[PDB]
RNA sequence: GCUCAACGGAUAAAAGGUACUCCGGGGAUAACAGGCUGAUACCGCCCAAGAGUUCAUAUCGACGGCGGUGUUUGGCACCU
RNA sequence: UCCUCCUAAAGAGUAACGGAGGAGCACGAAGGUUGGCUAAUCCUGGUCGGACAUCAGGAGGUUAGUGCAAUGGCAUAAGCC
RNA sequence: CCGACUUACCAACCCGAUGCAAACUGCGAAUACCGGAGAAUGUUAUCACGGGAGACACACGGCGGGUGCUAACGUCCGUCGUGAAGAGGGAAACAACCCAGACCGCCAGCUAAGGUCCCAAAGUCAUGGUUAAGUGGGAAACGAUGUGGGAAGGCCCAGAC
RNA sequence: GCCUGGCGGCCGUAGCGCGGUGGUCCCACCUGACCCCAUGCCGAACUCAGAAGUGAAACGCCGUAGCGCCGAUGGUAGUGUGGGGUCUCCCCAUGCGAGAGUAGGGAACUGCCAGGC
C-alpha cells in the first residue's frame, strides 16, 4: 500500500541519496526504529515491517509510520531496448539516510517494542537500531 | 508517447554589473521578460518593451533596494 | 622589502589550467625552480593557491 | 479610507514628477482648509510653502477653504515663489480632482506667474 | 549536584570540533544574555554517563573552568544521528 | 501570391518491388559466436506469520530481505 | 518549425526516441491617453436564490484576474469601468 | 414535534507536532562569472586584419547529472585531466589510473610515485601494539562465550556465579 | 519645549491585536446642495457652499509582547583546492561557511516647511 492519492507529476529523476535525515528524534511514541546507513524503503517492505510489527504487538498500543513513498519509480519492461521515453512507473520509495526514525511505538513494554522491532528490522534492507523518546 | 519539445532563448541575465561604465542606452538587463524583478529608476524611467532595462545616461550601473515592497532597482550614476 | 624564496616541488601536468596560470604568475618553471618574490599579500594568495606544490623560505 | 484613496490616486503622478526630477506644486484640501507647497526635486525640503492657516492669508477671507481662498493661497504661493526666484513648476493633484479649490489654486499660480 | 569539569576551547571551527570528537571530547557553550558567551570542551563519557541519569535537564548544573564554578541548565542537546553519542551542548546561565 | 509544415525552403512537376539481382564501402551498423552487465533466469541463505493434531524450522514455508553463478530471455554494440 | 518550465551544475549557453505542456491566432478595440476603481474565498437575514444567481454587513488581503500554454511579473496596477 | 446526543466508521477548515519535492521557496552558500584598482611574474600570452590549413567517428578517469537497474569497457550533457598526438618510472602483464612532460651524449649524483627477504635495486631497520586466519591475498544480509581496548552497570566476604 | 498638518528619508526592531487618551488651534466625522460638478440609481464616493454638534467612528499619541518582525555565540549541513577509504557514499589538512533553532532585542528613528499653546 502506502501509495500516495495524487502527485503533480507522474514521473521523477533519480536523484542522489541525501547526507543526514531530518526527523531523527522520537516525537510521538516512546520507543523508535531508527535507521543506521542509507538506502531506499519500498512500500512493500514499509508494509511488510508494519505487519510483522502489529502482529508481533498483537494489534496493541499504537504504531506511527514515521516515512512515506512519494518516490515513484520507474523500470522498463523486458526485451525492450534503451531510448524511446523513460520507463513505466512501477513501485514507490521513501529515500532513507542514516538517523532516520523510520517507526514509533508507545503503549507497550520496552521488551515487548523490542521483539516487535526486530521483527520489522529482519524485513528492512538497511540495518536499524532501537531507539527511546529523550527530553532535551 | 511524445513530449520532446522546448524553446529557445539565448540570454536572460544582467550585463551591467555595478561597476559597469554602461554609456548612451546599453541593455542593464535584458530578457528579464518582467519589470518586476529590476525596476530602473536612477536614469529617469527604462524598461521600454519586454520590460528591458536600459541607461540613459553615461555612467557607472547602480543596483539597489527601495521601496515598502522591498523591489531590485536598477539606477545609472555618473562617474 | 622582504623577499621570499618559492620553490616548486611537485609538477604542473595534471593540474588546473587556474593552477598552471598561478605558477606561471609566480614565475616557476622546472620541478627544482626556485624563485626570490617580494613580500605581498598577492604573492601570499599565489602561493596559498597552489602550495601543495610550492615550498616557502621565509 | 478616504485618505488612504486619496494617496492611490496621488502616488502614480508623485512618482512619476519624482522620476522627472521636477519641482512640485503639491496642493492639500480640506473642508477647513486649502494648502500649497512649492517642494525641490530631492523631496525632502520644502522651498516655498503658503497655508490658509496662516493668519496674514486668513484675516483677508471672508471664509477659509473656499475658491476664493484658494485663488489667495494660490496667488501668495506664486509670489513667493517668484520673490524667491525659482520658475517652471510642476503641479501635482495629490489625489485631488482638477475641480474647484484645486483648479483654483493653479490657475490663481498661473495668473501670478508660476508657469507649468 | 551534577558537576562538568570543562576547558576552554583554544580553536573553534568543524575542523577543531571534529579533532574533539576523534579524541573523545565534544564542544559546548555557554551564554547567559548578560555576558559574553564562553565556548568549552567536555569529556564525552562523563556527560554521557550524566546524560543517562535522568535528572540532567530539570536542575541547575555547576561547570568548573579555571576553577570558577558557574551556575547552567542545559538547553538543547545535539546528538549524533544514528550513534548514541552527542556531538554539542548550549547551556542557560541559571 | 507558399501546411515551400521534410518549416535555411533540391524540381512547376514524382510511388513501389527485387529471393534474378549488381557495384562501392562498413565490424562506423544488425543476424551466429566471444566480451562487459545481470534486469530476467537458475541456485543458495536471513526473518518466521503459518500448516504440520499438540509443535515455526521432520517436511513445506506467506509478507518481506541479502547474495552467488554466468546459466536462459535480454541490454550494450567492444572483436570479426 | 516556433513558445514556456525542468534537466542545466545560483552569469549566458548546454544533449537524449529525457520529463511536462502549448502555437500556425485574436483585437479598430481587447490599441493610445485622461479620470476613476479594486479581487478569490468564508460566515449570516430575504421572490422559484436551492449548497452556488441578486442585495446588505463582517472576516480576509490578491489565496483573484490577465483573450489563449507555462514561467517570470503586475496595487504607481500591466487587473476592471 | 420548531429536536435534550452530533455516532462505538469517516470525506473538508483551523490549531499543535513530523517528514518529502527536477518542473515548491517566507531562506541560502562554496565556487564560478562580469567590472574596477594595485604589485610581482609571463619571449604582448591579448585583439584586429590578411595567406594556408586541418577538423566537425572521440575514448577513459574524477566531479555534477538525465536515461538505464544509483547495470555495462552502456548512452547523452556540463567541467577538468590524460590518451588521441607523450615516450620514461609504478599499478605482475595494462592507451585513458598514479608520478612525471624525452634536444643529444655520460659506466656521474639527488629525488617523485612506488618500494627495500629471494626472483629483483634498496631495512630480515628501530620502538609500541594488533591479528592466527595464510586474514593479508575477492564477496552482502545475517549468525557466534574468537581475541585486544574503553566508559559505565547489577550480585558479592551480613558469602556473589 | 508640547501638540497638529503637509512633503520626504528608511521599509515589519517600522505592522496587527488589547487597553487608555485628544478637540468650533489642526484634522476628521458633521449641515445643506437648485448652483462648479457626479452617480450606468446612488451629495455613498467626487465636488461646492458652510449657521450648529461631537470626537462616537476614523486618525494621532501613550502603555501592554499576545502575534507578526529582527536575531546572535557555539554547533551542524554544504563546498573551493590538495590528499585518502570508496562498490551507489564518506574521511583528513586548509579556506569559506549556512538554513532551521537558542539566548536575546523589539510597542521605530529622523529631515524640511507651516499652524496653535
Amino acid at each position: 500500500m502506502l501509495q500516495p492519492k495524487r502527485t503533480k507529476f507522474r514521473k521523477m529523476h533519480k536523484g542522489r541519496n541525501r547526507g543526514l535525515a531530518q526527523g531523527t528524534d522520537v516525537s510521538f511514541g516512546s520507543f523508535g526504529l531508527k535507521a543506521v546507513g542509507r538506502g531506499r524503503l519500498t512500500a512493500r517492505q514499509i508494509e511488510a515491517a508494519r505487519r510483522a510489527m502489529t502482529r508481533a504487538v498483537k494489534r496493541q498500543g499504537k504504531i506511527w509510520i514515521r516515512v512515506f513513498p512519494d518516490k515513484p519509480i520507474t523500470e522498463k519492461p523486458l526485451a525492450v531496448r534503451m531510448g524511446k521515453g523513460k520507463g513505466n512507473v512501477e513501485y514507490w520509495v521513501a529515500l532513507i539516510q542514516p538517523g532516520k526514525v523510520l517507526y514509533e511505538m508507545d503503549g507497550v513494554p520496552e521488551e515487548l517494542a523490542r521483539e516487535a522491532f526486530k521483527l520489522a528490522a529482519a524485513k528492512l534492507p538497511i540495518k536499524t537500531t532501537f531507539v527511546t523518546k529523550t527530553v532535551m | 508517447g511524445g513530449s520532446t519539445r522546448n524553446g529557445r532563448d539565448s540570454e536572460a541575465k544582467r550585463l551591467g554589473v555595478k561597476r559597469f561604465g554602461g554609456e548612451s542606452v546599453l541593455a542593464g538587463s535584458i530578457i528579464v521578460r518582467q519589470r518586476g524583478t529590476k525596476f530602473h529608476a536612477g536614469a529617469n524611467v527604462g524598461c521600454g518593451r519586454d520590460h528591458t532595462l536600459f541607461a540613459k545616461a553615461d555612467g557607472k550601473v547602480k543596483f539597489e533596494v527601495k521601496g515598502p515592497k522591498n523591489r531590485k532597482f536598477i539606477s545609472i550614476e555618473a562617474e | 622589502a622582504k623577499t621570499i624564496k618559492i620553490t616548486q616541488t611537485r609538477s604542473a601536468i595534471g593540474r588546473l589550467p587556474k593552477h598552471k596560470a598561478t605558477l606561471l604568475g609566480l614565475g616557476l618553471r622546472r620541478i627544482g625552480h626556485t624563485v626570490e618574490r617580494e613580500d605581498t599579500p598577492a604573492i601570499r594568495g599565489m602561493i596559498n593557491a597552489v602550495s601543495f606544490m610550492v615550498k616557502v623560505e621565509e | 479610507d478616504k485618505k488612504s484613496a486619496r494617496i492611490r490616486r496621488a502616488t502614480r503622478a508623485r512618482r512619476k514628477l519624482q522620476e522627472l526630477g521636477a519641482t512640485r506644486l503639491v496642493v492639500h484640501r480640506t473642508p477647513r482648509h486649502i494648502y500649497a507647497q512649492v517642494i525641490a526635486p530631492n523631496g525632502s525640503e520644502v522651498l516655498v510653502a503658503a497655508s490658509t492657516v496662516e493668519k496674514a492669508i486668513a484675516e483677508q477671507l471672508k471664509y477659509t477653504g473656499n475658491k476664493d481662498a484658494a485663488a489667495a493661497v494660490g496667488k501668495a504661493v506664486a509670489e513667493r515663489a517668484l520673490e524667491k526666484g525659482i520658475k517652471d513648476v510642476s503641479f501635482d493633484r495629490s489625489g485631488f480632482q482638477y475641480h474647484g479649490r484645486v483648479q483654483a489654486l493653479a490657475d490663481a499660480a498661473r495668473e501670478a506667474g508660476l508657469q507649468f | 549536584m551534577f558537576t562538568i569539569n570543562a576547558e576552554v576551547r583554544k580553536e573553534q571551527g568543524k575542523g577543531a570540533s571534529r579533532r574533539l570528537r576523534a579524541a573523545n571530547k565534544f564542544p559546548a557553550i555557554i551564554y547567559g544574555g548578560k555576558e559574553a558567551p564562553l565556548a568549552i570542551e567536555l569529556d564525552h563519557d562523563k556527560v554521557m554517563n550524566m546524560q543517562a541519569k535522568a535528572e540532567f535537564y530539570s536542575e541547575v548544573l555547576t561547570i568548573v573552568v579555571d576553577g570558577k564554578e558557574i551556575k547552567v541548565k542545559a538547553q538543547d542537546v545535539q546528538r549524533h544521528p544514528y550513534k548514541p553519542k552527542l556531538q554539542h551542548i548550549d547551556f542557560v546561565r541559571a
